[PDB]
């Protein structure tokens, strides 16, 4: 009951995941909304399209 | 307190107004034809009905069927020194095997 | 009419954190003792003698 | 098919239509006489299926399913109109268009006759039942209890509808019919592993699997009576019917990846068991118990023989009405005292007589007691195991003993003993609550006596 | 001297048990009366060879008259 | 089972119980009456041999000794009474006692089968209803601004008052219900 | 003298032979007071509670309230992952699942070794 | 009698020996038959001559379906959907026809079993032969099919077997 | 089943043990007279007249409640107030 069915049965499929998620989610909105940060980013985006796809 | 709320409502009996209740409405004329209908059509109708029904349906499994005809080749099988189960489903002269 | 601050919580970590678990589960300072801290999820639920 | 989907259809306009003193009237008597109509299915063949038309049909397995379906929605409409007094007119218009829906829906996923028509609507079947579950559910947890539900089921089922689609392009029809007549052995490869892997676990999360299952107790502890009732009695067997009639394609590679799945089902029915034994909350003790049940179903569609398949045809259905009877048991109690503690109400044997007598034929039908269809389920799954394996019969035996345990202890902790002193609020059982358990009950005995309508189209 | 026993009501399980009876046996009876006459007036069919050039009907191929019906 | 316990049990308190369990037990082994009476002679001359003893620590030791040699000399399987804890016929008739709030919501027809007792019964009722007020007022001026530091509750100081939290021990089912 | 009693998990003390009974502290006899004053104030509310004539319910518990949420909903919070936890979890998760799927895999293996060799008594076994 | 083919259904003939008292008291199992006779008996006699009276009155037939052979699996073509679906149909009844048959000879052996009572290890070889014969074949057929049998995988199952008789001829024969 | 108990016979009886006791002189015996007070006997005295008493109507006396039964009619009460004896 409460080592693995409460516990690491949770641990596993369905908190991991939603942790994975809430980690990913905080780290793409965490934007300050500057210009010319994501500005440099479409740069870099544009050289590796240039270089890296042929 | 940090809102403006109501207080939880006792719990209401049904009993209290209706002693004679069924427990399926506050208004005893349609509490009581609320029960009528249920009793009847599902105890009834239902069961009743639908269990001999089901009783009484036909032999669409041929289960029958499948005992007379076994009967008939068991008969046949029997008077004539058969095998009464044959060892092969299909017949070898029409199955063609690969070299 | 249960308040949100009269549940199980976690370990007591300082002496205030047993005191107000003490006072939670109406027991005893000195009597209270919570489960080791061995992340198995008792939290600060009392380890009451076990007998039946 | 249409004589039994049209008049559910029209049962909608009769709902939203009706006065608003006689709505739960007129659901309850004509879902009766839907449910009439729908026992014609029982009439089946003995050679091949009943295809009424290019789009539904029904076999030997999709018959009692759908009578099942049927006589569970009154059942579930005199439970909620036991617990809806106070709500609003147009919200117990839109409670019974929910279960209107959901039965219907049910209706034709058991009906469909193509995969993919199967896959939507089975699919479609998490939207009623997801409103009804965080709309009226009673506790805090309804919200996380529709989350994990919803997740769980959608994550198993899109592999599924990649796989179908894949397999659509392939051979060129889901059509059930062509793909039983034109099966082809799938080879030894990781291709067709995935594709084994994609729909066995779809179907395994709805069943569900041990380890696939915690959005189960979640739904079921925190769901409304009629949520909880049609979740155990019909939703858990979806699964099951889906693999049924997704393995016909699936071999000879059954044969080799059933083994962890196999493993993982009697262990865990067992794990389940045991949880039985210590559970505070009677309907997680109940959702336990329908965990246990839908493994052991799961171990006889794995191992895949024609006495399984027959046992797990019967193991469904009469797990499917004990579990309706049982949580609707278990509500009754929690309207009496406002709590799901097991312990908190006790002498219900001297304070109830007869609701302690229903408490005791339930729990007898819980445990595999003879000649009931529940032995006559588990009698068959456990030869079929036995001829599968020689330990198979350990692993049944000691989950039949722990059943039996676990459902005596809860009859004897609910009844038995003396009862609360303070709890002075338990007034004398309804007879609409008497009602609700002789019709769960009745139907059990009489198809104990009529055994060969539950046995599927192996029989 | 004859003192009073405390019970709880008994009353509504056996109004319950009573209209459950009743409805069991306000169509119980009839159905069994009819199947009754049924058996002893209009018996079962007698298995007989199919007379040539016949075709029957599948109520003719069944055997008990309710299931022909 | 009616008085409330203390926070402690004396010496004396303790000594007691031990020669009441002592004797039993002995009673158990001896099962016959004149042996009895004659070991259980000989049990009360030991306990007045100790009987006078000025040292208290020495009291206590002579009490522990005699309760292990108690507990290596007791019965495994000594006499209970029937309605004692361990008897045979301890809490038979628990599922017979049915409580007065079971017994109010009986149908009217059920009520008016019985005419003459619901009569005293609503009299009986009246009576708890104009006292619940006295009993906790009472309750309430004569505990301690702490609080109640032992089970104990005062009886009605008063002429027409009736003691408090009283409904439930007067009230409580017969012996033999049914 | 007489042959010590050894205490066990699943047969304790009794409490006539705790050495803790034979020395009492006046520190001792304070705690017991306290207890008994605790105990005193639970069963008076209770009491009170219980004799209220308007009272229609069910006396809610606090402590069976706590340990049935401690019991349910206060374990993964406070689930930390230490060597003890991944060690008993493994253990008690895969060992049973690898245990019998080695039994059962020996057992068909000997099985088909046997159907294959052709020396396996199959004779009337017709159900399946 | 009448009812069912006593060649179907095989029993000897019975041999109940004649009755030689030895002693002068009454037979109180004679007394208590008489008394059965005369009590229940005849009663039941009366009755059922009055319903078999009733029956012949109202006197209808029923009919025995007759199905003709159809072209099997090993005729029809591939991925020929009809005659796939006929010659499927087709071993399904004969299936059930084969699994009633195998029915029949298990009665056949239970019953002598119970008939010859003390010495059936002897006097029932005969009915335990026919059905392990049966069995054998039975097995042999519809062994190790699968939950979702079909006359195609019962055809190549057959055509197993009869490589490996087969090879097993050639072999003995080199 | 058995014949009910009553007040009377209920005193009559503890009285009838109490005479039968030794140390209890029955002509200064009367129902109101306390075992320490005024008859003259102790803690194991009175230990033994409720294990008679014990013996004497078949149920057993929990030791809180056997240490404040320090008069006949004190017993007398206690056991008809156990037993359910009105009358
Ligand atoms: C209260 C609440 C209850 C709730 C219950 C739960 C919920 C229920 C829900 C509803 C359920 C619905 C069920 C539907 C059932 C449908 C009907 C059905 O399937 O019937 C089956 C079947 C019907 O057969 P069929 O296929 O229609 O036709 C049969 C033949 O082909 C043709 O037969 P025939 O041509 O030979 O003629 C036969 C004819 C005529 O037969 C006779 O006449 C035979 C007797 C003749 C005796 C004559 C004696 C002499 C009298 C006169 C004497 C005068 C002279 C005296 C001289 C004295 C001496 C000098 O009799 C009949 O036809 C019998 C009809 C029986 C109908 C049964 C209906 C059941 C109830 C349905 C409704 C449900 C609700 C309850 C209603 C209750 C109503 C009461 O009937 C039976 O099985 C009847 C019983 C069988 C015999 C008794 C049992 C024997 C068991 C022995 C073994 C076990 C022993 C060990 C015990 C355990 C261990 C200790
Ligand atoms: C050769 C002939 C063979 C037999 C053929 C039989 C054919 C019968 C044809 C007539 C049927 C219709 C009339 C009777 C209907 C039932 C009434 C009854 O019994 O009431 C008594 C019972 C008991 O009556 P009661 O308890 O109210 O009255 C007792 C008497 N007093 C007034 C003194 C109190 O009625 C009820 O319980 C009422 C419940 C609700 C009934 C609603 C009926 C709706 C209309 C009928 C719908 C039927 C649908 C069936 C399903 C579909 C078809 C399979
Ligand atoms: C970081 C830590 C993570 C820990 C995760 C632990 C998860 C444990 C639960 C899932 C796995 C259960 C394994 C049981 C042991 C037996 C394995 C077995 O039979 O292997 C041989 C089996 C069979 O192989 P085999 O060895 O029999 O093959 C021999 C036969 N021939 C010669 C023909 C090849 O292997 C497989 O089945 C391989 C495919 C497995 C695909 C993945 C699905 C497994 C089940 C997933 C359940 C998900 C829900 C539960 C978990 C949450
Ligand atoms: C004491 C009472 C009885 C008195 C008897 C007096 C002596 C009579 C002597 C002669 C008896 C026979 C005379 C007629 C002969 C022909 C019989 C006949 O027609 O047989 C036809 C057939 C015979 O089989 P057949 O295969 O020959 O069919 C021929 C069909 N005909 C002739 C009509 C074209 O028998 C039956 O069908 C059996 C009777 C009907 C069974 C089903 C009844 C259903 C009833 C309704 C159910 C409920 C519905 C409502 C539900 C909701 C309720 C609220
Ligand atoms: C208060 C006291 C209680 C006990 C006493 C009650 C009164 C006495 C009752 C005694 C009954 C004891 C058992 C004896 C039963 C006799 C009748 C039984 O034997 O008939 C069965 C009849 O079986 C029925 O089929 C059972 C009906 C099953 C109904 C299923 C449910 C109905 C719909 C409910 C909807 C719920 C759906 C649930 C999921 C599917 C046998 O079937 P069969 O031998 O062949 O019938 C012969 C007729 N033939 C030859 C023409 C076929
Ligand atoms: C799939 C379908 C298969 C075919 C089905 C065919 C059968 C059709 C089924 C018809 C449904 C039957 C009616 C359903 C129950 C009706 C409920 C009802 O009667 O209402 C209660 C009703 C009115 O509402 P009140 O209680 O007064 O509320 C007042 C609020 N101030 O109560 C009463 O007072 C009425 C009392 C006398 C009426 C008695 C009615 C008896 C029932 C029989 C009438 C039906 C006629 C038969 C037609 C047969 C057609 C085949
Ligand atoms: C193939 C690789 C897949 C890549 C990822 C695609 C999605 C895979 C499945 C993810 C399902 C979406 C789950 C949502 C995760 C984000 C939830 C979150 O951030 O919060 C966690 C939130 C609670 O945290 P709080 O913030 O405290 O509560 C307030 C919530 N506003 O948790 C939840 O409510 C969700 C729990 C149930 C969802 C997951 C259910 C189990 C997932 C299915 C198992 C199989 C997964 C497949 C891999
Ligand atoms: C690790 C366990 C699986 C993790 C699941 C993560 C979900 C996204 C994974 C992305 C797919 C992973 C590879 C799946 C194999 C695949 O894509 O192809 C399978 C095969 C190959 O096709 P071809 O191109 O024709 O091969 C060439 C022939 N000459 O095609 C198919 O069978 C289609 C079936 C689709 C299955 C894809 C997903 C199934 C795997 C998931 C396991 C079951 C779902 C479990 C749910 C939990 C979610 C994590
Ligand atoms: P009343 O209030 O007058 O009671 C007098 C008391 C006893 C309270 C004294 O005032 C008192 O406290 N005296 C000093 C303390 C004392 O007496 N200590 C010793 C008493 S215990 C003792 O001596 C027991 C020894 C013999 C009995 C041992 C029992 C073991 C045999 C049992 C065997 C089990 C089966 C027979």
């Amino acid at each position: 009951s409460s080592l693995l069915d409460l516990i690491w049965l949770e641990t596993i499929l369905p908190k991991t995941t939603s942790f994975i998620q809430m980690k990913m989610s905080i780290m793409v909105s965490n934007q300050k909304g500057l210009i010319k940060l994501y500005f440099l980013s479409f740069l870099i985006t544009i050289m590796i399209s240039m270089t890296l796809f042929n | 307190i940090r809102l403006q709320e109501d207080p939880d409502p006792e719990d209401e009996n049904l009993y209290e107004k209706n002693p004679d209740s069924h427990g399926y409405d506050k208004d005893p004329i349609v509490d009581l034809w609320n029960m009528r209908v249920v009793f009847f059509f599902g105890f009834s109708i239902v069961l009743v009905l639908g269990s001999t029904f089901v009783a009484y349906l036909p032999d669409y499994r041929m289960q029958e069927w499948a005992r007379r005809e076994a009967e008939r080749l068991v008969k046949y099988r029997e008077a004539n020194g058969l095998p009464l189960m044959e060892s092969n489903c299909f017949d070898p002269n029409k199955i063609q095997l690969p070299e | 009419h249960v308040t949100k601050d009269m549940f199980p919580g976690p370990y007591p970590k300082t002496p205030e954190e047993r005191a107000a678990a003490a006072k939670k589960y109406n027991m005893r300072v000195e009597d209270y003792e919570p489960y080791p801290d061995d992340g198995m999820g008792y939290g600060d639920y009392p380890k009451l003698p076990d007998r039946s | 098919m249409l004589k039994i989907i049209i008049p559910t259809t029209m049962l909608l306009p009769m709902t939203w239509m009706s006065k608003h003193n006689m709505i739960w009237i007129n659901a309850t008597v004509h879902s009766l006489l839907i449910s009439l109509i729908s026992l014609s299915l029982l009439n089946q063949l003995g050679e091949n299926s009943l295809n009424f038309s290019l789009t539904f049909f029904s076999d030997s397995l999709s018959a009692p399913l759908l009578v099942l379906t049927t006589w569970l929605l009154p059942l579930m409409l005199m439970a909620s109109q036991s617990h809806l007094s106070k709500e609003t007119t147009t919200r117990k218009k839109l409670y019974i268009t929910m279960l209107i829906l959901l039965q219907l829906f049910l209706i034709m996923t058991f009906t469909a006759t193509e995969l993919i028509l199967f896959y939507i609507l089975f699919e479609a079947t998490l939207v009623p039942t997801l409103i009804i579950i965080t709309r009226w559910g009673n506790q805090t947890e309804r919200l996380n209890a529709g989350l994990y539900f919803l997740f769980y089921t959608l994550a198993g089922s899109l592999p599924l509808l990649v796989a179908l689609v894949y397999i659509q392009n392939t051979t060129g029809s889901l059509n059930f019919l062509i793909i039983h007549y034109w099966s082809h052995p799938l080879s030894n490869s990781w291709s067709n592993i995935f594709m084994w892997l994609a729909c066995i676990m779809a179907f395994m999360v709805k069943m569900p699997l041990y380890g696939l299952h915690l959005w189960l107790p979640k739904a079921h502890v925190e769901a409304p009576i009629a949520g909880s009732m049609v979740l155990a009695a019909v939703l858990l067997k979806l699964g099951g019917y889906g693999m049924m009639r997704i393995t016909t394609i699936l071999n000879p590679l059954t044969n080799y990846m059933a083994y962890p799945f196999l493993m993982l089902s009697m262990w865990g029915m067992i794990m389940t068991s045991s949880i039985c034994l210590r559970q505070t909350d009677l309907k997680s003790l109940i959702a336990y118990s329908s965990v246990s049940h839908m493994a052991l179903v799961i171990v006889a569609i794995m191992i895949q023989t024609p006495w399984s398949f027959m046992g797990a045809t019967a193991l469904m259905i009469a797990h499917g009405l004990t579990s309706s009877m049982l949580f609707c048991l278990a509500n009754t109690n929690y309207e009496r005292v406002h709590s799901r503690t097991m312990i908190l109400a006790r002498g219900l044997q001297t304070l109830l007589p007869l609701m302690a007598t229903w408490w005791l034929v339930a729990s007898l039908t819980n445990l595999a007691l003879p000649p009931s269809i529940n032995l006559i389920g588990e009698l068959f799954i456990i030869t079929a195991s036995f001829s599968w394996s020689n330990i198979t019969i350990i692993l049944m035996g000691m989950n039949m003993m722990i059943t039996a345990l676990y459902s005596l202890y809860m009859l004897i902790t609910t009844q038995r003993g003396k009862y609360t002193h303070h709890i002075n609020n338990i007034k004398p059982s309804f007879t609409r609550e008497n009602a609700l358990m002789a019709l769960h009950i009745l139907p059990l005995l009489l198809l104990t006596l009529n055994p060969k309508m539950i046995l599927g189209p192996l029989y | 001297k004859r003192l009073f026993i405390i019970k709880p009501s008994g009353f509504y399980d056996r109004r319950f048990l009573k209209l459950m009876r009743f409805y069991i046996l306000l169509t119980g009876i009839p159905v069994a009366i009819g199947i009754t006459l049924v058996n002893v007036f209009i018996g079962e069919a007698e298995l007989a060879d199919i007379p040539e050039g016949y075709v029957p009907e599948h109520w003719e191929y069944f055997k008990h008259p309710i299931s022909r019906w | 089972a009616f008085s409330a316990p203390a926070a402690y049990l004396t010496h004396q308190q303790k000594v007691l119980r031990l020669y009441k369990r002592a004797l039993r037990h002995l009673e158990s082994w001896c099962v016959h009456r004149d042996k009895y009476r004659y070991f259980a002679c000989l049990m009360r001359a030991r306990f007045d041999e100790h009987k006078n003893e000025k040292d208290m620590v020495k009291a206590t030791q002579l009490l522990r000794q005699a309760e292990e040699e108690f507990w290596y000399g007791q019965h495994p399987q000594p006499y209970i009474f029937p309605e004692s804890p361990g008897g045979t016929s301890y809490e038979r008739y628990e599922c017979y006692k049915v409580p007065e709030w079971c017994l109010d919501d009986w149908h009217p027809s059920e009520k008016a089968m019985y005419p003459d007792y619901f009569a005293k019964r609503e009299q009986w009722k009246r009576l708890r209803r104009e006292s619940w007020e006295r009993e906790v007022k009472q309750l309430q001026e004569e505990t301690p601004p702490g609080g109640p530091r032992t089970e104990a509750l005062p009886p009605a100081r008063k002429e027409g008052d009736l003691p408090p939290l009283w409904w439930h021990i007067v009230t409580r089912p017969r012996e033999r219900p049914m | 003298s007489f042959p010590k009693y050894k205490p066990s998990r699943l047969a304790t003390l009794p409490a006539t032979l705790d050495p803790a009974e034979y020395d009492i502290s006046p520190e001792t006899r304070k705690a017991q007071a306290e207890r008994l004053a605790i105990r005193s104030r639970l069963k008076r509310e209770y009491l009170l509670q219980y004799n209220d004539p308007n009272r229609l319910g069910v006396i809610e518990d606090p402590a069976l309230i706590r340990w049935t949420y401690a019991r349910s909903a206060n374990i993964y919070p406070n689930f930390r992952p230490t060597p003890k936890t991944s060690l008993l979890g493994a253990l008690f998760g895969i060992g049973p699942l690898f245990f019998w799927y080695y039994v059962f895999k020996t057992d068909r293996d000997k099985k088909e070794k046997l159907i294959q060799e052709g020396k396996l008594d199959q004779t009337f076994n017709i159900s399946y | 009698p009448d009812s069912w083919d006593k060649d179907v259904y095989p029993e000897p003939p019975r041999r109940t020996p004649a009755p030689a008292p030895q002693t002068s008291l009454p037979n109180p199992v004679t007394y208590l038959t008489k008394i059965f006779d005369l009590l229940v008996d005849r009663p039941v006699t009366l009755a059922r001559e009055f319903i078999e009276q009733q029956h012949a009155k109202n006197r209808y037939y029923y009919y025995h379906r007759e199905f003709r052979r159809v072209p099997d699996i090993t005729e029809c073509e591939e991925k020929d959907i009809l005659c796939m679906f006929e010659a499927e149909m087709q071993w399904r009844r004969d299936y059930k026809v084969d699994q009633e048959i195998v029915n029949i000879i298990q009665e056949r052996l239970k019953a002598c079993q119970q008939r010859e009572g003390e010495s059936y290890r002897q006097n029932c070889a005969k009915e335990l032969e026919q059905f392990t014969q049966v069995s054998k074949a039975f097995q042999d057929r519809y062994s190790d099919l699968g939950a979702h049998y079909s006359a195609r995988k019962c055809l190549a199952k057959q055509k197993q077997r009869m490589l490996a008789e087969r090879k097993a001829a050639k072999e003995a024969a080199a | 089943d058995a014949p009910p108990l009553t007040l009377e016979a209920i005193k009559d009886r503890v009285l009838y043990v109490l005479k039968l006791y030794d140390k209890i002189d029955p002509e200064k015996l009367s129902v109101n007279s306390h075992f320490m007070k005024d008859l003259g006997l102790d803690s194991l005295d009175q230990v033994e007249i409720i294990m008679a008493m014990e013996d004497e109507f078949g149920f057993e006396i929990p030791d809180i409640d056997a240490e404040k039964l320090m008069c006949p009619q004190e017993i007398v009460d206690y056991i008809a107030d156990k037993k359910d004896v009105y009358e």
